[PDB]
RNA sequence: ACAGGUGGUCAGGUAGAGAAUACCAAGGCGCUUGAGAGAACUCGGGUGAAGGAACUAGGCAAAAUGGUGCCGUAACUUCGG
RNA sequence: UCCUUGUCGGGUAAGUUCCGACCUGCACGAAUGGCGUAAUGAUGGCCAGGCUGUCUCCACCCGAGACUCAGUGAAAUUGAAC
RNA sequence: GGCUCAUCACAUCCUGGGGCUGAAGUAGGUCCCAAGGGUAUGGCUGUUCGCCAUUUAAAGUGGUACGCGAGCUGGGUUUAG
RNA sequence: AGUGGACGCAUCACUGGUGUUCGGGUUGUCAUGCCAAUGGCACUGCCCGGUAGCUAAAUGCGGAAGAGAUAAGUGCUGAAA
C-alpha cells in the first residue's frame, strides 16, 4: 500500500514508463529546457540528473553504459562534452521545477523543468 | 505506576551465552520532564503531565511555549500524562529516567499501529473467501450476505464489514524486558510493538500477573 | 467393569431401555441410529434365560463387550418404492420389532 | 559424570536383579547418546519394576531424568540420565531388534 | 438500484451544499515586476523570485 | 543510527569471508542435560545473506540417499568453528538448482587458485 | 508443515514404502502437523512379504519435514522427502526395527526419543 | 465516426515444413477525452513456501505435455487399425 | 417384485456412482429389429498416473476500471415526503 | 442444497457451580442454576438427513417465512429436443 | 508449574512468498555503419536469483487473577408456632 515505496504508475506499463523517460530525458538535455506536467518533471529527476553525474568523468565504459540510456548516439555526444565541464564543481541540484499554472485542454499542472545553469 | 514515552527504532536480537534467541524491539526513550502534575484538591485525580523530545521553537506556539514556560521545562516533541499509583509523589521540572524499569521485568507498550488504509472484509476479519470457479461470477471476496430475509428489516449495529485498518491505538500486554540501557537512553523489549518507525509509543508496568 | 463389583443398582433398576430409531422425516430424510446402551457389569457374571434358556457367554477378563439385545432394523419410506406403474407409492414397510 | 553415573548404575540395577548387562561405548559414533548401557528382565511387571526404582532413585540422585517412553505397554521401555541412556528390556522382545550395534 | 420517490430541490440542495467553489484568496505580487500569481508559479510575462526568467 | 551501534558490540571478528558454492566444516554447538559439545557438519554452502548481525547462509548436503539443508547464523554463539575444505567455482551467487538434480552428478570444480 | 491426505515417505523396516497420512492430531481443527507429532496413516504401498499390509490405517510419527522445523536460534533443518515412522494403533511403540535417514534432536522434547536412539546418522 | 459481417488480385527478408508463428522491408496507424495516488472491490494476467483435487455435483476453470531423428509399443480386431 | 441402498470383491482409511457373478430372476424380444462388435464420438458415468492457488489460505506484483481534478453528459423508477 | 456472513432463546454438547445416589477413589447415572466462549475433517448421493473412516470438549436443540441469488452457486427441481 | 490446537492483535529481526522499478543467463529478430558492446519486441520474450515495502507458513502477546451484588446449593442466629 505504497508504504515507503518510490516511482510512481502515471497510467502506462514498465516499458511505456522506460520510454517515456528515455524520450523525455534525451529532449530536456537537447533543447536545455521542455515543460511538462508537474508529477512527470519531478519524476524525471530520477533518471535525467543521474546521466550527468555518469557524464561527470568521461570514459568509453561510461560512455557505453550511458549509451544505453536515452538511445541516441547526439544525446550522449552532447554528455561527457558539455555538461561534464560545466557541472563538475556541482554535487546534485542539475534542475530545477519552474511550475507554470495549468493546462487549458485538459487542467493539467505544468512545470517548466530546466539544468540550473541554463547557460549563465 | 506511572509509564515513560518513547521512539521506536527498530527490531534487533539478542544473542545468549546458552544459545537462546530473544527478539528485542529498540525503543529511545529520552529524558521525560514532567509539566504540571494534578491532585485530588484541584480537579479529582492524580496525574503527572510529562513531555519528551525536542522542538524547534520557531513552530513553538505561544500557548504551547508558556505552558513549558510555566514549570521551566523546554520544548517537547508531544504532550501525554500518567496515572498515579495512590501512595507516590512527584514535583514538577523533575526529568524522569529509565532505570525504574530494571526491576518490572514486564512492561506494557501501546501506540498507534500502522495505518492500512481502506482495508478489504477478507483482511480485517480474515473472512472466508468464495471459490474463485465454478461459476462464481463478479464475487470473489466480497462479504456476501449482511442479515436475514425480512425479519430484522435491517443490519445490526457493529456488524463486521469492510472499513479502514490502522491509525489507531492498540496495545500489547505483559511484553518481557531484556536489557534497560541507562547511560544510552534505549529500552530494550522482547517482542514486536505496535507502530513504525519513528512513531511515538508510550511504554508502562504490565497491569497483569 | 473394574470399578463396579455388585448388581446393587440392578436391584435398583430392573428396565433397561434402548433408544428407539428416529422415523422418517420429509426431504427424504432418514433418522438417525439409536444409540446402543452399554450397561457396566462386574466381571465373571453368568446371564440365564427362560424358555429352556442356556447361558450367553462368560466374562474372564475385562474389556470384552457382549451382544445381547439386537434392537430393529429401520422399515423403508414410500421413495425406495418408486416405478413406473404404480408413480405414487402410498406403501410403507413397518419397522421390524426390537 | 561419564564413568561415576555409568558406575552408579550398574550396580544399582543389578541389585534389583539386573541380568545381561552390556557396557557400549558408542563416542564419535552418536552426537546425542554417550554410553549405551543394556538390562533385561524378566516380563512386563519386572521390567516396570526397575524402570520405576531407576526414576524413583534418580529424583533423589539431583539430576532429573528428561523422559520416559514405556506407557501402558512393557514391550519397549528406556529412560534417560542425561548423558548416560539406560535400556531395560525383556527377553523376547530383544532378539526382535538388533544387539550391541546401534 | 432504482429510486422509489421523487427528491426534491430541498434534497437536491443539501446534498449540493459540498459543491460551492473554494476562491484561491492567494495571490502574490512578484517584487520586480508586479503581476497577480499563485505561490511558487510564473507569472504570465514569465517571471519568478525576480530573476529572469525565460519570459517567453 | 543507535540501532546501528548495538550490533558492533555483538558481533564477533573472526568469521572468515568464503564464496558462495565451497564445501564448508562447521562444528555446532548442542545442548543436553549439563553437557555441551561438538557436532560436526560436512556440506557444500548453497546460498549466502550476509546482513548485519543476522547474516546468513545455508549448508545442504546428502546422507543416507537424500538430501538435507541447514541454515546457520554467522554471529550466532551456536556455531563456534567454521572452516573451508573444498573451495568450489560456481558463477552464480544462489545455489537453489543441486536439488533438482543429484548430488552425484553435480559436483562443483575447484577454484584453482 | 503435514495436513490430511498428505503423501509421505516411510523411514523404517517396518514394510512400508509409500504411505498417505489421513488424520493430524492436536486438537480440534488441528490445521497442519509438525515435527513432532501423532498422525494417522493409511498405506498405500508395500512389500508383500512385510510385517503390515496395503490399506491398513493406523498411527505414525514424522521425522523429516519438506518446510523444516524452527531451531531456537533462527535455524531451520530442511529435508528432501516426507517420512514417518510406523506405530501401533493401541499403543505408541514403534514397528520398525531399524530407522533410515536422520532424525533432528528436537524429536527429544516431543518425549519419543527412542527413535532418536536408533538412526545413528544425527 | 458501432471490438460485428462483406467476394477477387498483388504475397518482400530473417529462422521455420509452411499464407501459422516473433521481429522486420515499402506502406499505413497510435484506435477524437486526458492529468493525478495506485483504497476496498471487479476484470485480463504473472509468481509462490508445505501438501496436490482434501473445494466443487462434476479435475469446471486452471495447471501440465507439446517439435525432430532413433529404439520399442499391449488387450482386441473386419488384419485396415 | 422388495429390504439389511441387496451383499459379498475390485476401486477407498471410509464408495446411495462404476464394473462379470450368485438369486426369489423370464417383459420387453427377434426389422416399432435381438446379441456381440474393431475403429470412431467437443456423447453419459467411474477410476488411475504427472500437474498445479480448485482448496487448507491466501499473499504480493503487473495493467484497465473503481477514487480526485478538467470537459461533455444518460438510464430504468417516481402520488407527495420534514 | 452448498459457499461467505451471522444473530437470538435455553428444552445445556463441553467447559463452570451444586443436590441425590443403590456416590470407597477414578470412572459413573438423574435433577437444578448457568448462553460467557467453543461446538469438526473426508467417501457415497444434488443432497437435508443418514452410514462409514478418524480426532477432540462437544462435534447441541429450535426461531430467523423451515435466514441469507438487488452476495455467489443452477448440482435437484428444471418450458422448449 | 510447563507445554500444545483454534481465535484476535502487533512487527518484518529471524524462515520463506511476492517484489514486471536491481543484476545476470539465454532463443529468434530489428536497429545503433560495421567487429565488439548495447537498446526495442516476442506474457516481464523464457528463466536464475534478489533491495525496501507488503505478507504468512514465520515470532511475541491475550483469554486473566482479583473486587461488589448473585442463580442452583450450602450456612449462622432466630420467632410466628
Amino acid at each position: 500500500m505504497r508504504h515507503r515505496k518510490s516511482g510512481r504508475q502515471l497510467n502506462r506499463n514498465s516499458s511505456h514508463r522506460q520510454a517515456m523517460f528515455r524520450n523525455m530525458a534525451g529532449s530536456l538535455v537537447r533543447h536545455e529546457i521542455i515543460k511538462t506536467t508537474l508529477p512527470k518533471a519531478k519524476e524525471l529527476r530520477r533518471v535525467v540528473e543521474p546521466l550527468i553525474t555518469l557524464a561527470k568523468t568521461d570514459s568509453v565504459a561510461n560512455r557505453r553504459l550511458a549509451f544505453a540510456r536515452t538511445r541516441d548516439n547526439e544525446i550522449v555526444a552532447k554528455l561527457f562534452n558539455e555538461l561534464g565541464p560545466r557541472f563538475a564543481s556541482r554535487a546534485g541540484g542539475y534542475t530545477r521545477i519552474l511550475k507554470c499554472g495549468f493546462r487549458a485542454g485538459d487542467n493539467a499542472p505544468m512545470a517548466y523543468i530546466e539544468l540550473v545553469d541554463r547557460s549563465e | 505506576m506511572i509509564g515513560l514515552v518513547g521512539k521506536k527504532v527498530g527490531m534487533t536480537r539478542i544473542f545468549t551465552e546458552d544459545g537462546v534467541s530473544i527478539p528485542v524491539t529498540v525503543i529511545e526513550v529520552e529524558a521525560n520532564r514532567v509539566t504540571q502534575v494534578k491532585d485530588l484538591a484541584n480537579d479529582g485525580y492524580r496525574a503527572i503531565q510529562v513531555t519528551t523530545g525536542a522542538k524547534k521553537a520557531n513552530r513553538v506556539t505561544k500557548p504551547e511555549a508558556g505552558h513549558f514556560a510555566k514549570a521551566g521545562v523546554e520544548a517537547g516533541r508531544g504532550l501525554w500524562e500518567f496515572r498515579l499509583a495512590e501512595g507516590e509523589e512527584f514535583t514538577v521540572g523533575q526529568s524522569i529516567s529509565v532505570e525504574l524499569f530494571a526491576d518490572v521485568k514486564k512492561v506494557d507498550v501501546t501506540g498507534t499501529s500502522k495505518g492500512k488504509g481502506f482495508a478489504g472484509t477478507v483482511k480485517r476479519w480474515n473472512f472466508r473467501t468464495q471459490d474463485a470457479t465454478h461459476g462464481n461470477s463478479l464475487s470473489h471476496r466480497v462479504p456476501g450476505s449482511i442479515g436475514q430475509n425480512q425479519t430484522p428489516g435491517k443490519v445490526f449495529k457493529g456488524k463486521k464489514m469492510a472499513g479502514q485498518m490502522g491509525n489507531e491505538r492498540v496495545t500489547v500486554q505483559s511484553l518481557d524486558v531484556v536489557r534497560v540501557d541507562a547511560e544510552r537512553n534505549l529500552l530494550l523489549v522482547k517482542g514486536a510493538v505496535p507502530g513504525a518507525t519513528g512513531s511515538d509509543l508510550i511504554v508502562k508496568p504490565a497491569v497483569k500477573a | 467393569d473394574e470399578n463396579l463389583n455388585t448388581l446393587i443398582d440392578y436391584r435398583f433398576e430392573k428396565s433397561f431401555r434402548a433408544e428407539r430409531g428416529q422415523n422418517g422425516a420429509s426431504r427424504d430424510c432418514t433418522g438417525k441410529r439409536g444409540k446402543d446402551v452399554t450397561i457396566k457389569v462386574p466381571v465373571g457374571t453368568r446371564v440365564i434365560d427362560q424358555g429352556t434358556g442356556e447361558t450367553m457367554g462368560d466374562m474372564t477378563k475385562h474389556g470384552q463387550r457382549l451382544l445381547v439385545a439386537k434392537g430393529g432394523w429401520h422399515g423403508l419410506g414410500n421413495t425406495r418404492f418408486k416405478s413406473s406403474v404404480n408413480r405414487t407409492p402410498r406403501q410403507k414397510t413397518n419397522g421390524t420389532p426390537g | 559424570q561419564g564413568k561415576a553415573l555409568q558406575d552408579f548404575v550398574i550396580d544399582k540395577i543389578d541389585d534389583l536383579k539386573g541380568q545381561d548387562i552390556i557396557a557400549l561405548d558408542v563416542q564419535g559414533k552418536s552426537s546425542i547418546t554417550d554410553c549405551m548401557i543394556i538390562c533385561t528382565g524378566t516380563s512386563s511387571r519386572h521390567v516396570m519394576s526397575i524402570a520405576d526404582h531407576v526414576v524413583q532413585e534418580s529424583r533423589a540422585a539431583g539430576l532429573l531424568p528428561l523422559g520416559v517412553e514405556g506407557e501402558n505397554s512393557a514391550d519397549w521401555i528406556v529412560v534417560d540420565l542425561g548423558d548416560v541412556i539406560v535400556h531395560v528390556m525383556q527377553e523376547e522382545s530383544r532378539r526382535l531388534y538388533e544387539l550391541e550395534k546401534l | 438500484a432504482v429510486q422509489q420517490n421523487k427528491p426534491t430541490r430541498s434534497k437536491r440542495g443539501m446534498r449540493r451544499s459540498h459543491d460551492a467553489l473554494t476562491a484561491v484568496t492567494s495571490l502574490s505580487v512578484d517584487k520586480t515586476s508586479g503581476e497577480k500569481h499563485l505561490r511558487h508559479h510564473i507569472t504570465a510575462d514569465g517571471y519568478y523570485r525576480g530573476r529572469k526568467v525565460i519570459a517567453k | 543510527n543507535i540501532i546501528k551501534q548495538l550490533e558492533q558490540e555483538q558481533m564477533k571478528q573472526d568469521v572468515p569471508s568464503f564464496r558462495p558454492g565451497d564445501t564448508v566444516e562447521v562444528k555446532v554447538w548442542v545442548v543436553e542435560g549439563s553437557k555441551k559439545r561438538l557436532q560436526a557438519f560436512e556440506g557444500v554452502v548453497i546460498a549466502i545473506r550476509n546482513r548485519g548481525l543476522h547474516s546468513a547462509f545455508t549448508v545442504r548436503k546428502i546422507s543416507n540417499g537424500e538430501g538435507v539443508e541447514r541454515v546457520f547464523q554467522t554471529h550466532s554463539p551456536v556455531v563456534d568453528s567454521i572452516s573451508v575444505k573444498r573451495r568450489g567455482a560456481v558463477r552464480k551467487a544462489k545455489l537453489y538448482y543441486l536439488r533438482e538434480r543429484t548430488g552425484k552428478a553435480a559436483r562443483i570444480k575447484e577454484r584453482l587458485n | 508443515m503435514i495436513q490430511e491426505q498428505t503423501m509421505l515417505n516411510v523411514a523404517d523396516n517396518s514394510g512400508a514404502r509409500r504411505v498417505m497420512c489421513i488424520k493430524v492430531l492436536g486438537g480440534s481443527h488441528r490445521r497442519y502437523a509438525g515435527v513432532g507429532d501423532i498422525i494417522k496413516i493409511t498405506i498405500k504401498e508395500a512389500i508383500p512379504r512385510g510385517k503390515v499390509k496395503k490399506g491398513d490405517v493406523l498411527k505414525a510419527v514424522v521425522v523429516r519435514t519438506k518446510k523444516g522445523v524452527r531451531r531456537p536460534d533462527g535455524s531451520v533443518i530442511r529435508f528432501d522427502g516426507n517420512a514417518c515412522v510406523l506405530l501401533n494403533n493401541n499403543s505408541e511403540q514403534p514397528i520398525g526395527t531399524r530407522i533410515f535417514g536422520p532424525v533432528t534432536r528436537e524429536l527429544r522434547s516431543e518425549k519419543f526419543m527412542k527413535i532418536i536412539s536408533l538412526a545413528p546418522e544425527v
